[PDB]
């Protein structure tokens, strides 16, 4: 970036001497300190849990957050959804008129993070299969399964409002939540 | 004795462009680390219970 | 030296069915360290010297 | 006692108990970790006589013969009795009453 | 109303009530501070029959 690289210019940043790889170890902090921010997002739970085949889950639609195995990105309708939101200008890959990152050629580079995109789906779906068939259980130690109903009616405590409101209302209240849900991808 | 200087000049400059561009990525990773850190106790405390 | 992909998690399926529970029947008391920085070293810088 | 979720270390918090540190400090955070689980048949309510019964603070699970109301968090099965359930409405509106 | 010990004041939370400041906002915590306490013998359980 300072000096042309075809060239004795680079004989007077000695003259300096520890000033580059002063910036060099503050973005090589910077780049681990992103990808802890990542790891410690994302990586909430040591295993990773799979919803049973049957999804049936009390009248509850969960296939716009669900992965979908028909595609080849293993990811949810709203999660293709979100990255096609997103014009990313990345260059993290080792492919070689011009576009933005011919600035690559000046020096200014971009590392590719430790967690790729398939592996943070796999942990956001590990996190949707446990906290649906086991409520809060696995996240305060063993996956405890129950049924989904179940877990909603402990929710409904939480709130102060008593089980028997979810219960005589399970179809309203699923077909609130399913209509709710399916507005997020027209949002 | 005059391209020296000159380029002494040019270096300085590329010397405070990259001392500046590491100032704002440090406070921009710091704002980023704050997000992180909410988002981290929101998955905690939003999804995990 | 080895290289590899990581490993993400340890794979559990959830016996997931619409009239089953899983209910505890012992515990265990854990105690865990959380390790977490407050200060630092306070340094002064002369000017002149 | 904190009830956020992985605040106050992993697991139910009970406990947390300070050390000082070279600049920090070391929490010892006393958590109540679940273990040694059972499967059992649930049921959302207990159709008695027409009416449909609810728990108060607990959970109906069976063990193939006989239904009981346990705790959540711990398994102690107790005999299903008005003093452990309440009434609201009827049998015929709850889904998955037994 | 939050149950965060010493989020919202020092005690057990009741209100709080906003009031506009100049570059800030200042809390007027309402917290229920016990006192006047008296010392009792007790027990963990009654044996009854």
């Amino acid at each position: 970036y300072i000096c042309g690289d075809s060239t004795e210019c680079s004989n007077l940043l000695l003259q300096y001497g520890s000033f580059c790889t002063q910036l060099k170890r503050a973005l090589t902090g910077i780049a681990v300190e992103q990808d802890k921010n990542t790891q410690e997002v994302f990586a909430q739970v040591k295993q990773i849990y799979k919803t049973p085949p049957i999804k049936y889950f009390g009248g509850f639609n969960f296939s716009q957050i669900l992965p979908d195995p028909s595609k080849p990105s293993k990811r949810s309708p709203i999660e293709d959804l979100l990255f096609n939101k997103v014009t990313l200008a990345d260059a993290g890959f080792i492919k070689q008129r011009d576009l933005i990152c011919a600035q690559k050629f000046k020096g200014l580079t971009v590392l590719p993070p430790l967690l790729t995109d398939e592996m943070i789906a796999q942990y956001t779906s590990a996190l949707l299969a446990g906290t649906i068939t086991s409520g809060w259980t696995f996240g305060a130690g063993p996956a405890l399964q129950i049924p989904f109903p179940m877990q909603m009616a402990y929710r409904f405590n939480g709130i102060g409002v008593t089980q028997n409101v979810l219960y005589e209302n399970q179809k309203l209240i699923a077909n609130q939540f399913n209509s709710a849900i399916g507005k997020i991808q027209d949002s | 004795p005059e391209a020296e200087v000159q380029i002494d000049r040019l270096i300085t400059g590329r010397l405070q462009s990259l001392q500046t561009y590491v100032t704002q990525q440090l406070i921009r990773a710091a704002e980023i680390r704050a997000s992180a850190n909410l988002a981290a106790t929101k998955m905690s405390e939003c999804v995990l219970g | 030296i080895i290289a590899y992909t990581m490993s993400l998690g340890a794979e559990n399926s959830v016996a997931y069915s619409n009239n089953s529970i899983a209910i505890p029947t012992n515990f265990t008391i854990s105690v865990t360290t959380e390790i977490l920085p407050v200060s630092m070293t306070k340094t002064s810088v002369d000017c002149t010297m | 006692q904190s009830k956020r979720v992985d605040f106050c270390g992993k697991g139910y918090h009970l406990m947390s108990f300070p050390q000082s540190a070279p600049h920090g400090v070391v929490f010892l955070h006393v958590t109540y970790v679940p273990a040694q689980e059972k499967n059992f048949t649930t049921a959302p309510a207990i159709c008695h006589d027409g009416k449909a019964h609810f728990p108060r603070e607990g959970v109906f699970v069976s063990n193939g013969t006989h239904w009981f109301v346990t705790q959540r968090n711990f398994y102690e099965p107790q005999i299903i009795t008005t003093d452990n359930t309440f009434v609201s409405g009827n049998c015929d509106v709850v889904i998955g009453i037994v």
